[PDB]
């Protein structure tokens, strides 16, 4: 899998959650973005390392408080991908909140 | 005080410090002392103006008799709206200021400039004891973040040479000292040094943001918000209750936090409590500026804030918030539709109750001028008591005045039309019956709106540009306009229908004397086979009438209508039954010949005679008019018997389910077609009353057959549904249900049959319910993508033309060439009926004479001086559009062509029914010799010639010079006819199925080693298959010539998947053998919004170069499948395909730059970058026209082509440019710079050419300005980018002059806009 | 009365500057400078000016000559 | 309903429409585009200002 298909599935699950919940506010949009980045996660390990190998991602991150301290590598990688998906779904759902209100 | 450009950016703080006033410290309550809030409280007395005409702010000096006095308590002056730009409250507050343009907007201005991560931007507040400002003996970083104990350790260890502040003002203490001219050059050298994925992902765009910020000329120290700007209460909405879901909640919160801060800074409180008050002050201030910042969830009512201080520019994220919302326009009204058919096309009505107060100042002015009402109060006593004088003035004004009418949903340009009012008793307007169907509004309670134009030029444009007598030929459609329905066509069909046995048969009589005979007695209107006098005029010279007389065989009603027919018209348009199409073509001929005024008068007279003789005709349906077919029950019984016997053999075990389904489909189709034929041939010849022949086939006197033969709205399906069976129709797909429904409207329906009927009806209503959001949202994007269009050039001067190749398929043409000749103007290369000569001097209009000239010549397609190509480098020109409006003149400069083009796309797509309901040979229908063009002919040993190519084109000269037969043969077929063999039509020329595309081999010889395995490629129960690519997954190479010869002496041997090839190994067969037989939601959509989003296909095609030799290795390798043999080998460029369709690249398909379709439709990104611009444009136009002819609504090609031109924005130019390295550049701004690169004669200054597909939605939501492309956007994130970039607008776009309001450059005022060109430049 | 201005479309090559010509004519007809040659049957001054343009006695050039001779006589 | 010189409101400089005789359909962007498409837009400029 690539970064683009996983991100498309991410905001697809996000817009399905918006159509299911009928969310108008931005402060209620942000919790839906966090729950949608909590959703739509791959269980194949090869896809998880393929997200880390594809473009549109960096090794260094801005926040270090969300980085866990454990011997599990997949938990640290899942937290990093979760933070990146929250940032990217916020950046590409700020417009989608207006688009959904302008559809219906 | 004029204005030219509007530039919004962050100004200098020195003007704010010069305007520093106000006392907004303590939140005292509102008192009732001087009927307004007092000093130093809620709505403090500093920034107030006079709430009445002339006053002070306390009950003091500055009466109207004295001016220019400084106030005693306050600092306000006498004059209004000029002191208010100076007296604004500028008090320093919250030194940890808000930086929400780095929080709310996606780029960060203050964060990316000082190398600050976004997590630190989100964590500015709740901070831990300051950031160390750099100095002399400082060891750590100038932007190093430390904790409280670490900062205390740094404070006790550093000592001397250390100046820092407490809160977040220290960053401002850097920004006051920021004279930086070094770090941005280091960042751009780092950007030009390396290029990888860690610099592309959100580093390159912020580096270019810093480049645009450092070159804007503004200082970074101007970004410091030292003070809090307070708006004046006179400019804000005044509220003396006073707080009801408004600004006052956050207002009193900010003033209360300010009072707590000032009190604890004056009383010397400890650090923790003042830190808590400063962070609560910051939580008040940032919520006062911009709500949310991804936190502070909304509780609901007044305990939580709703309207902030910057929420005035956008309170609602819908369509009406401060961006020129829908204003309630005065001198207007709303009215209810009816119809009065007694006025002309120029005349209409208006209610008495509305029109008495639509012209109040006109009646007042006439009463002042006539000298009867000397005062305005006397004018009120004359108007509001209804004396006869104001009735005469009302009659004088209403008789000559243009009044606009429109609809509240207005999705066409035809909605706003001016008419002339008439005083009619009642309070309901009527609508003219040649206008009602143009508004698409039936008489079902729809409500229209009435507007009154108020100036000289508005009345002149209402009487000259916008009415019904100057909007003809339907520019949204390009088809005939308004011929009525169900009444005028019915009357003109009844009065012109011939029938035998007339009263007083065979009279010789003149023209008007038939109306003399018909009105009294003893004459019928049918009147067949009688020769009378008729006078017909013709025109052969330059508008000269030829006086002729004739004795012609006609009826009474046709010869009465011949007086209604004007002077010069042909006669063959009268002798028919005169249905709807006959009146439509008669209107087309009279509009083509006699002009505009005679065809308007003649359409008015058609309306008059139709609604005057519809009462004389008489329509009637009843219990005996519905003809029951006498052979209905026998057909129903034999069909039920056939279905019963076939389901008996079905349950016997011989027929499968899908076979029973298709048999049910075609057998019930045969059944209700037999019922339809039975009611037809029992409906034709019922009337046998005649004269002198005593047996004659005559048209029956039933009404349903007359409304069916009239063809206005009555079709054949409703005719077979009324008197015959209803049919079989399902809800989800419109399928045919196997349960028998043999009902009729003459008999009693079953419960379950009516239940399936309401299945069908509710499914049809659920399908038609989609038309609201489909039409309301698409036209928004279609108009918003075509905003910046100013037509400003008449001399176009281009060389590249467009080959107008139609979509001709079959014998009879589907889309003709005559609609493509008219309109656009062809280029300098067109030909006469003579061979190899020229026809135009490159400036020639194209209509019916020149259409006949371009029809009689021998050419398949011509090139057109037209759009997009080279564009004159000054606007869009005029020869690309030509003539599509009501006037035949060329559409000159200053006309909004794109706004007409955007509304002319999905005008009535509306998804009519069931989402537009979504051979085994090649049979020809036209004669002519077959010449194989672009076909690799391989001689077969069987005696025939197979087609080993995919492209097939042919030009035919039989009657016309244009071709009528292409018949694109699929790849891998057997042509039954040789090259150059005459065909007579109706004969199969290719004996191969079109659904199967195999690969015919190119060379004979020995079979490539593809030895079998048990279960891998063979299936055993010659017919011995050797290779199956779809089963194994290709391990195949080029075959030898005879035994082992190479193929270098005159591109890969293929086999299809899941097939059983009859050719085995060691057979030595010849060249040219054919291999084995084995090779709805998308089409239902309008397919318009997905092309604007730049959609991605499922599988892209394979692109290559001129060297297009292909080969394959093993089944799979370490890399992906199909490592490419072409491209790589002469030019290093690789491609990776995980999974696609089967490869069809062979020697028959020539591969060049811009390769043919190999694996599905290729995306138009690479098709625009590599194939061409006009190819992608014509492909998009042909796909949209194929969708529209599948739907059944014809549209305009020029409008779709202008829309595709608007899709051509946001290209990435060649890196050999001035400050350009793979940058998304505007296409118009790139083609302005052609002359700058031509005069300098350097390839380093500008790029050569570029064109990218990048989305029409993104091009419509991100334009050259910030005022436009902001309706369906967030205003704050656009204004912050416009303030950081410092970009002006120059007031040129159409949406810009809509929102701001000036002389709009579209229409009649563009020359007035050119007067501005005479005002600024050399004026 | 003054339904279509097709005769001025045939005479004057453009119809968008025709609106400015008609407004410039109608303001001079309603303020003063020339007596109305068309009698007020049922029309106002702008309709009389549009009918005078339809008859073919005024265009952009004649109004430019009229404006220059009114600015010369002052 | 119809209104020539009726009482206006201070909310965005427009009348309300209810509770009395105030006419005029809410002049939306679709009618703006309909005036923008055909002949000219002096009618738009004179109905959006005065």
């Amino acid at each position: 899998m690539t970064y683009n298909n996983v991100f498309d599935h991410a905001y697809e699950m996000l817009k399905e959650n918006i159509r299911y919940d009928d969310i108008r506010d931005t402060d209620d949009l942000h919790d839906a973005i966090h729950m949608a980045a909590d959703n739509a996660v791959p269980h194949y390990y090869a896809d998880i390392f393929s997200v880390m190998a594809s473009e549109g991602i960096d090794l260094e991150f801005e926040d270090s408080g969300l980085m866990p301290d454990t011997k599990d590598v997949i938990r640290i990688l899942q937290a990093r991908i979760y933070e990146q998906l929250t940032i990217d779904l916020w950046e590409d759902a700020e417009d989608l909140l207006n688009e959904y209100l302008e559809e219906v | 005080e004029e204005f030219d450009a509007i530039k919004i950016a962050l100004a200098s703080p020195d003007m704010i410090r010069s305007w520093s006033f106000g006392e907004v410290k303590k939140p005292e309550t509102i008192n009732y002392r001087t009927f307004k809030p007092e000093r130093d409280g809620l709505f403090c007395a500093r920034i107030f103006g006079p709430v009445k005409d002339y006053e002070c702010l306390c009950g003091k000096y500055k009466r109207l008799k004295h001016r220019g006095v400084i106030c005693e308590k306050c600092g306000v002056e006498v004059t209004q709206t000029k002191v208010r730009r100076e007296r604004m409250g500028h008090i320093e507050l919250a030194s940890p200021t808000a930086h929400i343009w780095f929080l709310k907007s996606l780029p960060s201005r203050i964060g990316l400039l000082l190398d600050m991560p976004l997590r630190d931007i989100e964590r500015v507040l709740y901070f831990e004891s300051y950031v160390v400002i750099e100095g002399g003996m400082t060891n750590l970083e100038r932007q190093q973040i430390l904790t409280e104990e670490q900062y205390l350790d740094a404070l006790e260890e550093f000592g001397d040479e250390f100046d820092a502040k407490m809160g977040a003002e220290a960053i401002q203490a850097l920004l006051k000292s920021m004279d930086l001219e070094q770090e941005c050059e280091q960042l751009r050298e780092e950007l030009n040094e390396t290029n990888s994925e860690t610099k592309r992902k959100k580093l390159t765009k912020r580096i270019k943001l810093l480049e645009a910020f450092v070159q804007s000329g503004n200082k970074p120290e101007w970004m410091i918000l030292t003070v809090l700007p307070v708006l004046p209460p006179d400019l804000r909405p005044l509220v003396p209750r006073f707080a009801t879901s408004d600004l006052n909640d956050l207002y009193r919160r900010v003033i209360n936090r300010n009072n707590r801060l000032k009190r604890l800074l004056d009383l010397a409180a400890p650090d923790i409590i003042v830190r808590n008050e400063k962070r609560m002050l910051q939580e008040a201030v940032d919520a006062l500026l911009d709500n949310g910042r991804r936190g502070r969830a909304i509780t609901g009512s007044n305990k939580r804030p709703l309207k902030s201080l910057a929420d005035m520019i956008k309170g609602k994220q819908g369509r009406f918030r401060q961006n020129l919302l829908g204003k309630r326009v005065d001198y207007s009204g709303r009215s209810v539709i009816t119809v009065g058919p007694y006025l002309r096309l120029h005349q209409c009505g208006l209610p008495k109750k509305m029109a008495l107060e639509l012209f109040k100042p006109f009646i007042y002015g006439k009463l002042e001028l006539r000298g009867l009402a000397t005062t305005i109060k006397a004018a009120k006593k004359m108007v509001e008591r209804e004396e006869a004088v104001v009735w005469d003035i009302l009659d004088e004004v209403i008789r000559e005045h243009p009044v606009l009418l429109n609809r509240a949903p207005t999705l066409h340009r035809l909605g706003i039309q001016a008419f002339e009012p008439v005083l009619i008793e009642g309070k309901a307007i009527q609508l003219h019956p040649l206008v009602c169907a143009a508004y698409n509004a039936d008489f079902d309670g729809d409500q229209m709106a009435v507007h009154v134009p108020l100036t000289l030029e508005a009345q002149l444009e209402a009487r000259a540009l916008m009415m019904s007598t100057n909007n003809i030929l339907s520019p949204a459609n390009g088809e005939p306009i308004i011929v009525p329905s169900q009444d005028v066509v019915l009357g003109l069909y009844y009065m012109t229908r011939d029938c035998v046995n007339a009263k007083g048969e065979g009279m010789v009589l003149t023209g008007p004397k038939e109306a003399e005979r018909l009105y009294r007695s003893g004459l019928a209107s049918l009147h067949a086979r009688v020769k009378v006098r008729i006078t017909e005029y013709e025109k052969d010279a330059n508008g000269e009438l030829v006086a002729k007389t004739s004795l012609k065989d006609t009826t009474v009603g046709r010869a009465i209508l011949w007086m209604i027919v004007p002077k010069g018209l042909p006669y063959s348009i009268v002798n028919q039954a005169l249905g709807k199409k006959a009146i439509s073509k008669m209107l087309n001929t009279c509009y083509r010949i006699l002009g505009l005024k005679p065809t308007v008068i003649f359409a008015d007279q058609i309306m008059y005679t139709g609604f005057a003789y519809a009462a004389r005709s008489g329509a009637s349906v009843g219990i005996d008019d519905m003809v029951i077919p006498e052979k209905k029950h026998e057909i129903i019984s034999e069909a039920e018997a056939e279905v019963a016997e076939i389901q008996e053999q079905f349950q016997s075990g011989l027929v499968t389910a899908g076979e029973r389904y298709n048999k049910v489909i075609d057998i019930w189709a045969a059944a209700n077609d037999r019922v339809s034929k039975a009611m037809m041939d029992n409906l034709q010849t019922e009337t046998v009353i005649n004269r002198d022949g005593q047996e004659e086939k005559q048209v029956s006197f039933n009404s349903i057959y007359m409304m069916a033969d009239s063809g206005a709205r009555g079709s054949a399906a409703q005719i077979r549904q009324l008197a015959g069976m209803r049919g079989l129709m399902a809800k989800p797909d419109g399928s045919i249900i196997e349960t028998p429904i043999t009902a009729n409207f003459r008999e009693g329906l079953n419960v379950l049959q009516y239940f399936i009927s309401t299945h069908g009806a509710r499914k049809g209503l659920a399908d038609t319910a989609l038309k609201t959001a489909n039409s309301g949202y698409l036209t928004r994007r279609l108009v918003d993508v075509a905003q910046d269009l100013v037509v400003t050039e008449d001399d176009c001067g281009t060389h590249e033309g467009i080959m107008m190749t139609p979509v001709i398929e079959g014998g009879d043409v589907k889309e003709p060439l005559r609609d493509r000749v008219l309109g656009r103007v062809t280029a300098e290369d067109v030909l006469k009926p003579g061979t190899a000569d020229i026809l135009v001097p490159r400036n020639t209009l194209l209509h019916e004479q020149w259409c006949d000239l371009l029809e009689e010549n021998s050419v398949d397609a011509v090139k057109v001086r037209s759009v997009v190509s080279c564009d004159t480098d000054f606007g869009v020109c005029a020869h690309c559009y030509g003539r599509d409006l009501a006037r035949g003149h060329i559409i000159n400069k200053g006309e909004a062509i794109g706004v007409i083009a955007a509304q002319s796309i999905g005008e009535p797509g509306t998804q009519l029914t069931m989402r537009t309901f979504h051979e085994s040979s090649i049979q020809v229908k036209n004669k002519g010799s077959i010449k194989l063009s672009n076909v690799k002919s391989v001689v077969n040993s069987s005696g025939k010639l197979v087609i080993t190519s995919r492209n097939t084109e042919l030009k035919l000269i039989d009657e016309f010079g244009r071709t009528k037969e292409s018949y694109k043969v699929p790849y891998g077929a057997v042509l039954a006819k040789g090259d150059g063999e005459q065909v007579a039509g109706g004969e199969t020329v290719a004996n191969w199925d079109p659904h199967t595309m195999p690969v015919i081999t190119e060379v004979s010889g020995f079979v490539r080693f593809t030895d079998m395995i048990d279960g891998q490629t063979i299936t055993r129960q010659s017919s011995l298959v050797v290779l199956d690519s779809a089963e194994r997954t290709r391990p195949a190479l080029k075959i030898v010539d005879a035994q082992g010869n190479d193929v270098l002496i005159p591109a890969q041997y293929f086999l299809p998947g899941k097939a059983i090839v009859q050719l085995e190994d060691g057979v030595q067969i010849s060249s040219g053998d054919t291999l084995a037989r084995i090779p709805d939601i998308t089409g239902g959509l309008p397919r318009v919004a997905d092309l604007f989003e730049a959609r991605r296909p499922k599988e892209p095609a394979i692109l290559a170069e001129i060297s297009g030799i292909v080969s394959f290795g093993k089944e799979t390798k370490g890399k992906r499948r199909l490592v490419i043999t072409p491209v790589d080998g002469s030019d290093p460029y690789e491609e990776m395909i995980p999974k696609w369709r089967q490869l069809n690249v062979f020697e028959g398909e020539r591969v060049e730059r811009g390769d043919v379709i190999s694996d599905g439709p290729e995306a138009p990104h690479d098709i625009l970058r590599l194939r061409g611009v006009h190819a992608v444009t014509r492909y998009i136009v042909n796909e949209v026209q194929d969708v529209y002819r599948l739907q059944g609504v014809k549209i305009n090609d020029k409008h779709i082509e202008v829309i595709v031109r608007q899709m051509l924005r946001k290209a990435t130019i060649v890196n050999a440019g001035s400050s350009d390295f793979l940058e998304g550049e505007q296409v118009e701004y790139s083609r302005v710079k052609i002359a700058n690169r031509e005069l300098e004669a350097n390839g380093k200054v500008g790029a050569t050419y570029s064109r990218d597909l990048l989305g029409i939605t993104k091009a419509s939501l991100a334009t050259e300005s910030f005022i436009s492309a902001a309706s369906f956007q967030e205003t704050t994130r656009v204004l912050t980018e416009a303030a950081v970039a410092g970009k002006r607008d120059e007031l040129r776009g159409l949406k810009e002059n809509v929102i701001v309001g000036r002389l709009i450059p579209a229409g009649t005022g563009y020359a007035y806009h050119q007067d501005r060109m005479r005002r600024r430049a050399a004026g | 009365a003054r339904v279509t201005v097709q005769d001025a479309v045939e005479k004057i090559g453009n119809r968008f500057d025709l609106v400015l010509v008609a407004a410039r004519r109608a303001r001079q007809m309603q303020v003063g400078g020339k007596d109305p040659l068309v009698p007020e049957e049922n029309d106002k001054t702008t309709v009389i000016a549009l009918r005078e343009i339809e008859e073919g006695l005024i265009n952009n050039q004649i109004l430019d000559v009229r404006e220059r001779q009114e600015q010369q006589e002052q | 309903h119809a209104r020539s010189t009726g009482s206006y409101s201070l909310v965005t400089q427009q009348p309300l429409g209810g509770k009395a005789q105030f006419g005029g359909q809410r002049f939306g962007e679709m009618e703006v585009w309909a005036l923008e498409a055909y002949g000219a837009a002096y009618t738009l400029q004179e109905m959006l200002t005065v």
